[PDB]
């Protein structure tokens, strides 16, 4: 009953900071090309609008359950990564679990985008799945480079091995995995260079081309959690937060600073770079970040 | 029962934000195109049987809306054509004013084409900057003549409102020197990155024999090997005393037809800087006092006239015929994009991927109010 | 009293410090600078060192404040923060 | 219950970018780095479900009034169109057109009209600001007249061009494949 | 003739050169906060009409040069310009012989869906004392008529101004 309230604390904090992180993305992309743009508390009002309609669509019996499964999977992703010391479980937060549970949101946001039935949703799913094909070639090598440099997989036995000694973006056989993660994060998010699972403008909107009221609200929740989960997975592995309430709140605050830190370098790349053809997106994630992560993988062994 | 079972027909209709207002039905084959016919005419106001009912002077304001991005090139061609059938004596001051507004609307249309390209090429920063720097040109036009766009300015003889003076002519020097220092920050976002160069490379290969006989008249056949600039070949306004240099490439893929428009922006801004240091001498803004009054009853002697003028997308002509009364018997406004993104687009999308259907659509500067007329 | 006037002087120095940089009028900023030199001289004297108090009196009251407005004479007087067509560009 | 959603509507009006022909030269720079709309939260996205602010920018061809009313049939609750320019009011300068549709209120329910040709973005700001004032209390707008008073609009839709467009503008290509 | 390059226009693509588009992370963002920083439009921006009732002769010279056929004539014989079909081209200004049809900078005009607020677009334009509704009454640049009460069989339109005169007059007959 206490782990239930603690998990409710983590999911409601991840909501009320992940939406603010997406609003920070909107604010920085507004200032990146000379505009005030929205207030900081903007996508909260997006979600609050999208649950206030009076009609919906519901094309099929599976059209509901796919995106609801996407929200359940993206909540399951953030439940294992150690959000500060307050973790509902730290015994098993293994690398392969969190790495695969980022991809399952890219199922359910697309598995229920297929049930509508559209050439726009079909070619959006066509251009979304080649990413998830191509991005796992430098992603797996980054995970092996994290693996063989430490040995342990329980993610509480990694932040302990960071706060004992050293940082983790240092020690160059592990830094070459971080550049591979810094490039794969824009694809795993849906930011502008490797945008194409969102693609606003070239195709209509790809997978989320016609969802409706409540379904777009669940998508905004899922997209904010995908943001927060992949950013917390990058920070609790390659950066390490680790660490009384005046110690715990400051621990979560410096964790939030390192959340913004990779999120800050995810935006500066992700506005000055145009959208990528999916035929080149399959060709790019095998040339440069694969050989970088492969040099990191043979230098971690 | 779905009777194709092989080729799915997605089609970019009006509400798509890549194409502006003309639907291209694409017989897609997985991720390529095997047949790309277009259905234009979502905007057919009509101007043949609609501009035949207004008098000769008031048929300016109705004729502006044939091309939206350039709100001066459609009036400045009809004002050049009714100049010919009556045979005025348009002075040096009106010629200079019409020259400078014909070149500043052209740099506005280039800036709008950059913003329209960047809104569909993903990168928004080159879109927001291009619209921001188009807005100060709009706010500079507003001092002169009237509204932002559709400034009904160039009546068939001369203009309607002269310059305000040193508050205005010094201001154009300021914004042109500013944007000439600014233009080196458009290259790094739109023309120097290895994304765009790797995105528009080799797509829509236009041949050399495929441009001159096809209907193409713009700056985009000039990226193919063709030496034809209507400002250079037959100068009309105060063009011969400018000495600008035109770009010609031997290429013909899509990014060849984009770098040529970037260089046209550079040399056209150099034109407006070169034209300003001349400065207009004295003179009237109107042409004549006696043969202009009773402004509806404006009997023009019969005959016909053709005029044609450079645009952002295509050297597009007008065709006025005068029966002899106060009615244009037929004013035809040839849209620049009639065979310039309708017919040449059909043999340009065959084989191209879906990601380069919108980029090819903007690499010809397709403006849907010109096909319909 | 003893410590209450000390708290009065030190909070007066702080409120003349914050309001020395909030203003846009630079002559007013020299006024705020002179008042800061006032409360610094009084605090030097109240902390029982008269040498620094009279030196800072002869330096900060009319050789640091009266050299600064002496420099804004042939310079700006406002922030000049500007309504307008081509403004804030 | 109700004002927790009512304030939420007037802060994130998502506009769909139809760009209806003549008028898509003051639809973009309305929503760019100058006089803007993202400060009001007006974020554009091209989807017929994820919008609640349709801008009928100028004239409407009947080869586009099919597409506009099909887009208007898909926004679920808070669809209210903002008529623009001076075309929807009485017909613009194309009152002498067999195509350009006069008197837009007889076809789809307009909420608010602006004037201008083209309307300056300050006038669009005044239009949206009056639309915010209208949507505070909530003022029986469009989506509340397209539902109960459907018998009049469906009759006026079918009288102009009519006879089931879902067979006329669908069978118009299957011989010409 | 005067071909500019041989390969001078075509530039070289580049990896990390787009970071020079990142320079405006710290400069002042170039926007105008419209509630409430006003813009002050041009001194001769084309706007609404300010007919003078003492110089108008009713010669319908404007009637035949309106491109959108909305300057139709009434009797007590002045014109009513409707902005239903009007492009603000201001050809009726420099063609009016007497000079009794001016234009002043006023463009903001927003009306709602109901017909009683849509009779607002049929106004016989008032004297240039409406310039004392552009200045001296809260310089908002909006249409200073703001409601019109037509009445069938007792045709007496009432331009209920901002706080000034109700401006009653009868309208009987149209055309010529
Ligand atoms: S309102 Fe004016 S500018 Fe807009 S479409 Fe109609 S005629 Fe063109
Ligand atoms: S304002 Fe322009 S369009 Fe309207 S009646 Fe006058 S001249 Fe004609
Ligand atoms: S404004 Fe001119 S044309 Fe119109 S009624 Fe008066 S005098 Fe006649």
């Amino acid at each position: 009953i206490g782990v239930f309230l603690r998990a409710l604390l983590i999911i409601i904090y991840a909501t009320f900071v992940g939406f603010i992180f997406m609003g920070i993305i909107r604010k920085v992309t507004a200032r990146i090309h000379r505009r005030i743009g929205p207030p900081i508390y903007q996508p909260i009002i997006d979600t609050l609008k999208f649950f206030g309609k009076k009609e919906n669509i519901t094309h099929g019996l599976i059209y509901d359950f796919g995106i609801i499964y996407a929200v359940g999977a993206t909540i399951l992703a953030l439940m294992f990564i150690p959000l500060g010391p307050i973790s509902v479980l730290r015994a098993y937060g293994d690398l392969i679990l969190v790495t695969f549970l980022l991809e399952i949101p890219m199922l359910g946001i697309m598995f229920a985008a297929m049930s509508s039935g559209n050439p726009y949703a079909g070619i959006g799913a066509q251009r979304a799945l080649l990413t998830l094909l191509a991005i796992q070639v430098p992603l797996g090598l980054a995970i092996i480079a994290v693996a063989e440099y430490y040995g342990t997989f329980s993610t509480y036995e990694i932040v302990m091995a960071q706060q004992k000694m050293g940082w983790s973006i240092f020690h160059l056989p592990l830094l070459l995995a971080a550049i591979a993660y810094d490039i794969v994060l824009q694809a795993m998010f849906g930011k502008e260079p490797f945008d194409i699972m969102i693609a606003p403008g070239e195709i209509s909107l790809g997978p989320m081309v016609e969802f409706g009221g409540k379904h777009m609200g669940m998508l905004q929740i899922q997209h904010a959690m995908a943001l927060f989960a992949e950013t917390l997975f990058f920070s609790n592995i390659f950066l390490g937060g680790g660490v009384p309430l005046l110690n715990t709140l400051a621990s979560l605050a410096v964790l939030l600073v390192k959340q913004i830190a990779v999120l800050l370098i995810a935006i500066f790349v992700g506005a000055i770079f145009p959208r990528f053809t999916i035929d080149q997106a399959a060709k790019f994630y095998w040339k440069w970040p694969t050989i970088i992560a492969a040099i990191g993988a043979i230098m971690a062994s | 029962y779905p009777i194709d079972k092989d080729t799915y027909e997605l089609f970019f209709g009006p509400q798509h934000m890549a194409t502006e207002n003309f639907s291209i039905i694409l017989k897609m084959d997985g991720n390529r195109v095997v047949k790309a016919i277009a259905n234009p005419g979502f905007l057919h106001r009509g101007f043949e049987k609609l501009a035949e009912y207004r008098p000769w002077y008031t048929n300016i304001a109705l004729l502006l809306r044939i091309c939206v991005p350039e709100p001066d090139v459609p009036e400045a061609i009809y004002s050049m054509a009714v100049d010919e059938i009556i045979g005025w004596e348009v002075p040096e001051r009106a010629q200079w004013i019409r020259t400078l507004v014909l070149e500043m609307a052209r740099v506005t249309a280039y800036l709008f084409w950059i913003m329209g390209l960047s809104f569909k090429l993903g990168v928004y920063t080159a879109g927001q900057w291009a619209a921001a720097y188009r807005e100060r040109f709009m706010a500079l036009f507003e001092q002169l003549t009237g509204a932002r766009v559709y400034h009904i300015y160039t009546i068939p003889g001369g203009v309607r409102r002269d310059i305000p003076g040193d508050k205005w002519l010094r201001q154009v020097r300021d914004t042109v020197e500013y944007l000439k220092d600014k233009l080196k920050d458009f290259d790094n976002v739109l023309f120097e990155n290895y994304i765009t160069y790797k995105r528009l490379e080799g797509i829509g290969v236009m041949d050399k024999k495929f441009a001159l006989e096809e209907g193409v008249t713009g700056p985009n056949l000039r990226a193919t090997g063709v030496a034809y600039d209507v400002r250079k070949s037959d100068p009309y306004l105060l063009y011969p005393e400018l000495d600008f240099e035109i770009p010609v490439l031997k290429e013909g893929d899509a990014l060849a037809r984009v770098l040529v428009r970037r260089y046209e922006l550079e040399q056209d801004l150099y034109i407006i800087e070169q034209l300003l240091d001349m400065g207009p001498p004295s003179g009237p803004y109107k042409v004549q006092d006696p043969k202009l009054k009773n402004l509806p009853r404006f009997k023009v002697p019969p005959g016909e006239a053709f005029a044609h003028v450079e645009a952002t997308k295509g050297d597009f002509g007008a065709y006025v015929v005068s029966d002899g009364g106060h009615k244009p018997y037929r004013v035809h406004i040839r849209g620049p994009s009639i065979a310039h993104g309708v017919r040449v687009l059909e043999q340009l999308l065959v084989g191209a991927r879906l990601a380069d259907v919108p980029a090819i659509l903007m690499s010809l500067d397709n403006c849907p109010p010109d096909i319909d007329r | 009293c003893i410590v209450c006037i000390e708290y009065i002087i030190v909070a007066l120095m702080i409120i003349s410090a914050i309001l020395a940089v909030e203003w846009r009028d630079l002559l007013a900023s020299t006024v705020g600078m002179a008042a800061v030199s006032l409360f610094a001289s009084i605090l030097f004297f109240f902390l029982q060192a008269p040498d620094v108090a009279m030196t800072e009196a002869a330096i900060g009251a009319a050789l640091s404040a009266a050299v600064f407005i002496f420099a804004i004479k042939r310079t700006y007087r406002y922030e000049t923060e500007e309504l307008g067509w081509w403004v804030r560009w | 219950f109700e004002p927790l959603f009512n304030w939420a509507r007037k802060k994130s009006l998502w506009i769909v970018a139809f760009c209806t022909g003549c008028g898509g030269i003051e639809m973009p720079p309305l929503m760019t780095a100058r006089y803007d709309l993202e400060r009001f939260g007006i974020m554009p996205d091209p989807s017929p479900r994820q919008y609640d602010l349709f801008l009928i920018t100028g004239y409407v061809t009947p080869k586009t009034l099919k597409r506009i009313i099909i887009t208007y049939e898909m926004a679920p609750d808070p669809k209210y169109v903002l008529a623009h320019g001076s075309c929807p009011i009485n017909g613009g300068i194309y009152w002498d057109a067999y195509n350009a549709i006069k008197q837009l209120d007889k076809y789809i329910p307009v909420d608010v009209y602006i004037a201008g040709c083209m309307p300056r973005p300050e006038a669009v700001m005044d239009g949206i600001k009056k639309l915010m004032e209208m949507i505070e209390n909530g003022e029986a707008d469009g989506w509340k007249r397209y539902k109960e008073n459907y018998e009049w609009y469906r009759k006026n839709q079918d009288e102009l061009l009519g006879e089931g467009w879902r067979e006329k503008e669908a069978r118009k290509w299957i011989p010409w494949l | 003739f005067r071909i500019a390059p041989e390969e001078k226009v075509k530039k070289k693509p580049s990896f990390l050169k787009p970071w020079f588009g990142l320079k405006y992370l710290f400069k002042k963002p170039v926007t105008i906060k419209i509630p409430y920083e006003f813009i002050e439009p041009a001194p001769r921006y084309r706007g609404f009409h300010t007919l003078d009732w003492k110089k108008c002769i009713g010669c319908n010279m404007c009637g035949q040069i309106c491109p959108a056929r909305a300057i139709e004539m009434t009797w007590i014989p002045h014109p009513k310009i409707d902005y239903g079909r009007c492009t603000f081209c201001q050809f009726c200004v420099d063609v009016c012989p007497t000079g009794a049809l001016g234009f002043i900078e006023t463009y903001m005009l927003t009306t709602t869906w109901r017909e009683e607020e849509l009779l607002l677009y049929d106004w016989v334009p008032i004297e240039p004392e409406k310039f004392k509704e552009i200045q001296e009454k809260f310089k908002d640049y909006k249409f200073p008529v703001e409601k019109i009460e037509f009445n069938k069989e007792t045709k007496e339109v009432t331009y209920y101004l901002r706080d000034g005169t109700t401006f009653k007059f009868k309208i009987l007959g149209y055309g010529l």
